[PDB]
């Protein structure tokens, strides 16, 4: 019935950005808390922001703040995180918790920052 | 024979404050000289009562509430206060006579990934009167149309998660509360200071 399908990772050059989405299904994304994490080999999973029920007031961690912005799609019953920015160490795992009685966990979205030239 | 505050403030999991605890405290003799000079209760703020007076007084019963908030809602747990907290989960009367007792529980009640175990209710047909406690989960009609029971557009599960996740800014941590509450009946006063 109810799951979280992400998308929107994958390879970005330090300075660029890219848009995860975290699309629900079975339930309206506005009715409900939703946390962002992320989690980076060998480091524990690493809370990134939240965004309130039945509202807009959103939060952050000092590690992204500024940088990165949660929204809603209710139409897409979709929520996104914008992602500014990026730097080599924002690289990991990100995923979208949402609690509807117990919590659901999105499959996880791969964001890999690279530095450097290829020439 | 001391009364059993220990089981209150060194209890290993508290209440939600939707469905939040209380302990009857009675025929007992209670120092809360101790406990308002300890420095580990960050919020001690009494109402109607001095809190260094406490230990010359004697009462029919003691009540003691225990629940789990976030940081920016302790200042709720007061006479005369409005919010989702005070409005539909906890409510003080406006001529409370009692003490309001918290402190930072970060260290028990958050979780990496979240403890999502802590709810709260969000809406409510109104609000509650003092010391009501709720904890139904009926599907709250937001608009016009009624709900039967299924949620829908306008149509709400009450009650949501904290989620408490340690790297939470202090206003997102959890805090353990527990509210004591001083009754003088007819009946003889059992509980008394030292
Ligand atoms: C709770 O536990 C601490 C440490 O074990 C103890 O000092 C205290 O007296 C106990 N009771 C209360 C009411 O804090």
């Amino acid at each position: 019935q109810v799951q979280l399908v992400e998308s929107g990772g994958g390879l970005v050059q330090a300075g660029g950005s890219l848009r995860l989405s975290c699309a629900a299904s079975g339930f309206p994304v506005y009715s409900w808390n939703m946390w962002w994490y992320r989690q980076a080999p060998g480091k524990e999973r690493e809370w990134v922001a939240a965004i309130e029920s039945h509202g807009d007031s959103t939060r952050y961690a000092d590690s992204v703040k500024g940088r990165f912005t949660i929204s809603r799609d209710n139409a897409k019953n979709t929520v996104y995180l914008q992602m500014n920015s990026l730097k080599p160490e924002d690289t990991a795992v990100y995923y979208c918790y949402v609690w509807v009685g117990h919590t659901y966990y999105g499959q996880g979205t791969q964001v890999t920052v690279s530095a450097g030239r290829a020439g | 024979n001391l009364c059993p505050f220990g089981e209150v403030f060194n209890a290993t999991r508290f209440a939600s404050v939707y469905a939040w605890n209380r302990k009857r405290i009675s025929n007992c003799v209670a120092d809360y000289s101790v406990l308002y000079n300890s420095a580990s209760f960050s919020t001690f703020k009494c109402y109607g009562v001095s809190p260094t007076k406490l230990n010359d007084l004697c009462f029919t019963n003691v009540y003691a509430d225990s629940f789990v908030i976030r940081g920016d809602e302790v200042r709720q747990i007061a006479p005369g206060q409005t919010g989702k907290i005070a409005d539909y989960n906890y409510k003080l009367p406006d001529d409370f006579t009692g003490c309001v007792i918290a402190w930072n529980s970060n260290n028990l009640d958050s979780k990496v990934g979240g403890n999502y175990n802590y709810l709260y209710r969000l809406f409510r047909k109104s609000n509650l009167k003092p010391f009501e406690r709720d904890i139904s989960t009926e599907i709250y009609q937001a608009g016009s149309t009624p709900c039967n029971g299924v949620e829908g557009f306008n149509c709400y599960f009450p009650l949501q998660s904290y989620g408490f996740q340690p790297t939470n800014g202090v206003g997102y941590q959890p805090y353990r509360v527990v509210v004591l509450s001083f009754e003088l009946l007819h009946a003889p006063a059992t509980v008394c200071g030292p």
